[PDB]
C-alpha cells in the first residue's frame, strides 16, 4: 500500500 | 486521502485471465476466419476502441457472436486477445505485420505504436 | 520472449470503472440493507473470494440480484466497491471497523491486512 | 513497454  | 494497493490492477487482470482460461462468465464469441475466441465483452471494451464502439451500440451490445472482417488474421487476433488479458505481447518478426494490422483494426493505440517502432528499427 | 506494457492493467481497470459509472454492461445488483449497487460480476469475482464462490455456483451465477448479510454496512460496501474498480481505499478513523468487517466477509485479504495494521498502530 |  502507498500514498498515491 | 485514499491509500492505494500497487498490485491491485495486475491481480484483477490475472483473475480475469483465469476466468477466461476456465471459460467462466464469458459472454461473447469472436469469429475470425472460422476460428472462434471466447471472451468477456467488458475486457474487450476496456482494451479496444473497436469493441468499445460495438458493445455500446444498443443493438450489438446484445449479440453473443461478433464476426470480424475476413482480412483479419486469427493468429494476430489470438496474440492481441492474450495481450488484453495479460499486458504481454508476443511480438515476433514473423507476426509483427499481422499484429499491427489487427491492432489498427481493433483500435489498440499502444500496440500500434510499439509495432511501428519495432518495424522502423528493422528498416 | 514477450514485451509488456506497464500501464495496461491500470488502463483496463480505469476503463472498467468508466463502464461502471455509466452503468454499461453491469449484470448484477448487490443489495446491502436496502441500498443497491450495480456492478460487473467478473470484476466482483476478480476482487473478492466471496463473489468468486457465488458466481462460480451453477445456480447463483444466473442471479441478477445478490442480497448481502444484514450486518453488512452499505458505506463499508461502497468504499470496497470503489476500491475494486480503482485500487484506491478511502480508509478513515470513522469507517475502518466497518471496512475491515466488510472486507473479511467479502474475503478481500489485502484490504483486511491493511485495516489490521492501521488498527494496531492506533492502539 | 518493458522486458518483463
Ligand atoms: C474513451 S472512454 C472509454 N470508456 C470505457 C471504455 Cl471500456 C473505453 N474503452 C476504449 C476506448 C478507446 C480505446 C481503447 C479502449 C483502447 C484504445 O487504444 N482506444 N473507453
Ligand atoms: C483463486 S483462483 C481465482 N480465479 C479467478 C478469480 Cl476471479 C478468483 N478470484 C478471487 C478468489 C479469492 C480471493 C480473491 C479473488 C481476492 C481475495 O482476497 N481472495 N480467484
Ligand atoms: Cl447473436
Ligand atoms: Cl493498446
Ligand atoms: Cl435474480
Ligand atoms: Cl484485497
Amino acid at each position: 500500500w502507498v500514498i498515491p | 486521502s485514499c491509500i492505494q494497493f500497487t498490485r491491485h490492477a495486475s491481480d484483477v487482470l490475472l483473475n480475469l485471465n483465469r476466468l477466461r482460461s476456465r471459460d467462466i462468465l464469458t459472454d461473447v464469441v469472436i469469429v475470425v476466419s472460422r476460428e472462434q475466441f471466447r471472451a468477456h465483452k467488458t475486457v474487450l471494451m476496456a482494451c479496444s476502441g473497436l469493441f468499445y464502439s460495438i458493445f455500446t451500440d444498443q443493438l450489438k451490445c446484445n449479440l453473443s457472436v461478433i464476426n470480424l472482417d475476413p482480412e483479419i488474421n486469427p493468429e494476430g487476433f489470438c496474440i492481441l486477445l492474450d495481450f488484453m488479458y495479460t499486458s504481454r505481447l508476443n511480438l515476433r518478426e514473423g507476426n509483427i505485420m499481422a499484429v499491427m494490422a489487427t491492432a489498427m483494426y481493433l483500435q489498440m493505440e499502444h500496440v500500434v505504436d510499439t509495432c511501428r517502432k519495432f518495424i522502423k528499427a528493422s528498416e
